[PDB]
Parts: C-alpha cells; structure tokens; sequence
C-alpha cells in the first residue's frame, strides 16, 4: 500500500451558531 | 509564446508550513526539449528544430490572512519542538533499475545485507531503454528520444 | 557442453547486476552533437 | 384478475409472493454440519410424506 | 542489526510512534479543530498505522 | 419491497479480550 497518513482522530466540532470552535 | 505555472512536487516543502523569517529559495530548470515536451511518434526533437528559452521565472507565493495576535499564538506552538511537521513521500521508495540485456531471459539481483526492518512490499515494472539519459544533468545532445516516459 | 542435470543453473550471454547510476554521460558512438537540434 | 394486452406468442402464468425464507444452520461438534429451518411446514397424518 | 535500537527512532519519525492528537500539544490541537473548515492544518502531521 | 438485512458489530490494526 504506497500511501499518507494524517491528523484526523480529531474532528470540526463546531456548533449552528458559530463556524469556528474557539481557542483559549 | 507560453505562460505556466509549475508547482513544487518534493515531498518535504509541498505541503509544509513555513513560519516568519527570510529564506533563500532556488530551484533549477531544465531546458532540454526531450524532458520537457512529449511526442506523439516519439520522435527525437533535437533532431528536429525544438528549441526552448525562458525570459523571467517569478515565484507567486499565497499568503492566509491571519489575524496578527492568532497569528503569534500559532507561530509559538510551531516554534515547540514537540509539534514539529512529518511529512513521507507517497511512493516511499528507494529505485534500483537493474539492466537487461538483449533477448536476455533471466535477471539474477545482488543485494548485500542490509536491515530489514519496517520494509514493505516489493514492486516492479519492466522498461525499455537506448536513448536519452539519467537524471543528474538533463542533457546529453546525442538524443534519440521525446515521447512519453 | 554445459550441463544436463548436476545443479540449478540457467543459461544468458553477457552477466549484469548492477543499479541506476545518475547524470550524462550515457551515450557515446552515436550521432554527433547538435545542442539546441538540427538534422 | 389481472388483465393484459392480447398476446399470441404463449403464455401461461408467473407470480412472485414475497416471505421470509430465513435459513440458518448450527454446527455442534467436528465434522457435523445441522441445517434447522423447516420450510414448506405441516406434516400430520400416516401415509405419504 | 543487533538488539533493537529503531523503536525509539520510530517513535521520533512517526514509523511506530503513538497517535497526531496525542503527541502534539493539546492547545495546537484545539487550534487545529477550531480552524479546520478554513485553514486545514491536518496533512502537516504524520499518524502511524501499525 | 425487499428484504435481507446483516449488521455487523488509539492505532495500530488490532487489540481484543474475545473468549468464551
């Protein structure tokens, strides 16, 4: 299997009042 | 007359993130007219009038909009050596092309010990050679070939 | 003769093993240089 | 009843019922393969099965 | 060859290591969800599979 | 209509505690 692998275990977690998730 | 854009396909800095600094950027071309253009008959075209020049290369670089204190916050993280990028090439290779002779039939190998571990799978293909040569100059002007590769 | 039988050989004319070396260099004993291409 | 365009090519009748027809099979020990589902079911009487 | 001396350099270069999300620290990886319709932050990071 | 329904049931392929 010639292949990639990326950060994907995490997802857009985002809520219907706010396209971006926040950071602190 | 042409214009084209031609991208990076080195699988370390196509798909890297580079943060704030100055950087010293080169990368060399080739004017050989029997690497750059495809023939239909495969005919040699430096036996024919082929001929290239290039007038001014520009390097167009496409910059995200950041806010500037998200920006900083960012850059710190990617400045930690814990969240350093890792990138592996898609066909993770190393290539050996082992010569055939004519109307030859077998095809012994030779591989001196080496480790084997975290090796994947065998995979091969057969070619066709006698014209034009290797990478590592791009030129040779004794060509016999154009076509497809 | 060669052999009928005494082990597991097989039989090609010149013997190569070798790899990819790089760069030019790759042809000599053909037609002459002609640079940017002509006839 | 079912009425159709006048054919003369011969014909006689095909009719699809839709069930359950649910097969499943145990396997007990080594070498035993047991098949438990009874399809087309009654069986009562004394004379031919 | 020899005992074993690669499983560390294979948890450094991302041969055998544990996952992206967890080898990164945790306010990239909040920054990388948060962002991720826009800016995607994802392919830069390698994830084993064993 | 139709029918015939089947339903099936950290890296690294595998790891499980499945006996009897």
């Amino acid at each position: 299997d010639i292949n990639f692998s990326s950060l994907a275990p995490r997802h857009g977690t985002r809520p219907f009042m706010g396209t971006w998730s926040d950071i602190g | 007359p042409f214009h084209i854009q031609v991208p990076q396909k080195f699988f370390a800095i196509k798909s890297l993130l580079l943060l704030p600094g100055s950087y010293t950027y080169e990368w060399n071309f080739r004017k050989d007219v029997n690497m750059i253009l495809q023939s239909s008959l495969g005919n040699d075209l430096r036996t024919d009038g082929a001929s290239i020049s290039f007038t001014s290369i520009n390097l167009y670089a496409t910059f995200f909009p950041m806010a500037h204190n998200t920006a900083s916050t960012l850059e710190a993280m990617l400045r930690n050596d814990t969240n350093d990028q890792s990138f592996n090439d898609y066909l993770s290779a190393a290539n050996m092309l082992y010569p055939i002779p004519a109307n030859a039939t077998n095809v012994p190998i030779s591989i001196p010990s080496r480790n084997w571990a975290a090796f994947r799978g065998w995979s091969f293909t057969r070619l066709k050679t006698k014209e034009t040569p290797s990478l590592g100059s791009g030129f040779d002007p004794y060509f016999v070939y154009s076509g497809s590769i | 003769m060669s052999g009928s039988g005494s082990f597991e050989g097989g039989v090609f004319s010149p013997y190569l093993t070798g790899r990819l070396p790089s760069w030019a260099g790759v042809r000599q004993n053909v037609m002459g240089s002609t640079v940017d291409g002509r006839p | 009843n079912f009425e159709v365009d006048p054919m003369d090519e011969s014909t006689l009748l095909y009719v699809v019922f839709e069930v359950f027809d649910v097969v499943r099979v145990h396997q007990p020990h080594r070498g035993v393969i047991e098949a438990v589902y009874l399809r087309t079911p009654f069986s009562a009487g004394n004379a031919t099965t | 060859m020899a005992t074993p001396s690669m499983l560390p350099q294979w948890a450094y270069m991302h041969i055998a290591g544990q996952d992206a999300s967890e080898y990164l620290s945790p306010g990239l990886v909040q920054f990388a969800r948060a962002t991720d319709t826009y800016f995607s932050l994802g392919n830069k990071f390698r994830n084993p599979t064993v």
